RNA sequence: AGCCAGGAUGUUGGCUUAGAAGCAGCCAUCAUUUAAAGAAAGCGUAAUAGCUCACUGGUCGAGUCGGCCUGCGCGGAAGAU
């Protein structure tokens, strides 16, 4: 630990994405392994680049350091061990279905996905979040229904 | 700026230069310019946890005796043998 | 990938699956078929190149017929048929003799970027540049 | 066991105990290191 | 202080040696990915391997560390009617 010219950097950077940000999702990593934080570095690095971060940063003066300015709700989400998964440009394009999908294979685990503040809601794992620029399926019904 | 406090010797001598060592103060005296040399004691904890430091000595002091501030600089200080305490101190009118 | 076994990498022949002297039986013993390695391993090495060692990681449990996996080529010996003097040093390392070159240790890296955890393709470079200065290798930028 | 005038934590391991008034060295690690005072 | 994790790379640094891969030595004691990881403090070996440790991240959630001055006590402390 430095003095306190080094623990606000990683507030700085945690305010930054948390008000800065998106959809972010939780990875509670009680264990944490060489491979689990690698499968999610290939998985967030599909998002566009370097932009959906993952540390382990569980600590009340923190990660709930920067609670205050934005995501007021992460209170109950500073126990044990929660990484918060702050986004970055677009929107919530599929770090939760992702997370999902990862979560289920038995890395590690995830607080039973406790979720960030994006809705009026808690926990609550939805898909509607995938498909947001695909704009060709209202092309392929036009030269079938001509005829007759 | 270190600020000693102390206070005006009523008896002086060698048994009662013994009896403050005794009792956790230790005899000092004052002396520079047109004014007479002003003996006074001092509380020994306080002053030796200060003289530890090395600006002590270097730097302008200030004691205050009767509620006056004499501003001073320690010139010489004496020691005991074998122990980390004073015996006694010579200051510097300043 | 979750989960691993078990896994002997050895820099092996491509040219041709059949070393008796450097690996031979020794890289697939202990369940491992050494008939499997000459029929498929082989299959997928007529489409990119053939030749250089190419360690490979082989998937035996118990079950007699396993999984043969590919891998990736050394970043450390990326600077001596891609940059200069293959052995690196020549001499103790105490005087820097080494050299490599400024428009390359960028593309290099790009074509080991599926074992990098830089998020960014400039971010993988940054850690060339150390391998790049084992010995103190100094470039010309 | 040492019995000595002068006991001492002779590594990481040895600890320090005073049982029915005697001072001993008594070490997880190395059985050499355990002593008694006398 | 325990408790759960890591304790990597160039690298097994080179030699001289029979071998030397942190650990026979002799010597340099550097750099990398950085949260941090000693060209290595101990165990271990044919030597690797392997097992710890250093530092560091998590849990926890109030005191904690080891010097100084002095008081009283403990050991050191075995003899012959």
């Amino acid at each position: 630990m430095a003095l306190n010219l080094q623990d606000k950097q990683a507030i700085v950077a945690e305010v930054s994405e948390v008000a800065k940000g998106a959809l972010s999702a939780v990875v509670a990593d009680s264990r944490g392994v060489t491979v689990d934080k690698m499968t999610e570095l290939r998985k967030a690095g599909r998002e566009a680049g370097v932009y959906m971060r993952v540390v382990r940063n569980t600590l009340l003066r923190r990660a709930v350091e920067g609670t205050p300015f934005e995501c007021l709700k992460d209170a109950f989400v500073g126990p044990t061990l929660i990484a918060y998964s702050m986004e970055h440009p677009g929107a919530a394009a599929r770090l939760f279905k992702e997370f999902a999908k990862a979560n289920a294979k038995f890395e590690v685990k995830a607080a039973a996905f406790e979720g960030e503040l994006i809705p009026a809601s808690q926990i609550d794992r939805l898909a509607t979040l995938p498909t947001y620029e695909e704009a060709i399926a209202r092309l392929m019904a036009t030269m079938k229904e001509a005829s007759a | 700026m270190f600020t000693i406090n102390a206070e005006v010797r009523k008896e002086q001598g060698k048994g009662a230069s013994r009896r403050l060592r005794a009792a956790n103060k230790f005899p000092a005296i004052i002396y520079g310019g047109k004014e007479a040399p002003l003996a006074i004691e001092l509380d020994h904890d306080k002053v030796m946890n200060m003289q530890a430091k090395a600006e002590f000595y270097s730097e302008v002091l200030t004691i205050v005796v009767d509620g006056k501030e004499i501003k001073v600089k320690a010139q010489d200080v004496q020691r005991h043998p074998y122990k980390p305490k004073l015996q006694h101190i010579d200051f510097v009118r300043a | 990938a979750k989960k691993v076994q078990a896994y002997v990498k050895l820099q092996v022949a491509a040219g041709m699956a059949n070393p008796s002297p450097p690996v031979g039986p020794a890289l697939g013993q202990q369940g491992v078929n050494i008939m499997e390695f000459c029929k498929a391993f082989n299959a997928k090495t007529d489409s990119i190149e053939k030749g250089l060692p190419i360690p490979v990681v082989i998937t035996v449990y118990a079950d007699r017929s396993f999984t043969f996996v590919t891998k990736t080529p050394p970043a450390a010996v990326l600077l001596k048929k891609a940059a200069g003097i293959k052995s690196g040093s020549g001499k103790p390392n105490k005087d820097k003799v080494g050299k490599i070159s400024r428009a390359q240790l960028q593309e290099i890296a790009q074509t080991k970027a599926a074992d990098m955890t830089g998020a960014d393709i400039e971010a993988m470079t940054r850690s060339i540049e150390g391998t790049a200065r084992s010995m103190g290798l100094v470039v010309e930028d | 066991m040492k019995v000595r005038a002068s006991v001492k934590k002779l590594c990481r391991n040895c600890k320090i105990v005073k049982r029915d008034g005697v001072i001993r060295v008594i070490c997880s690690a190395e059985p050499k290191h355990k002593q008694r005072q006398g």
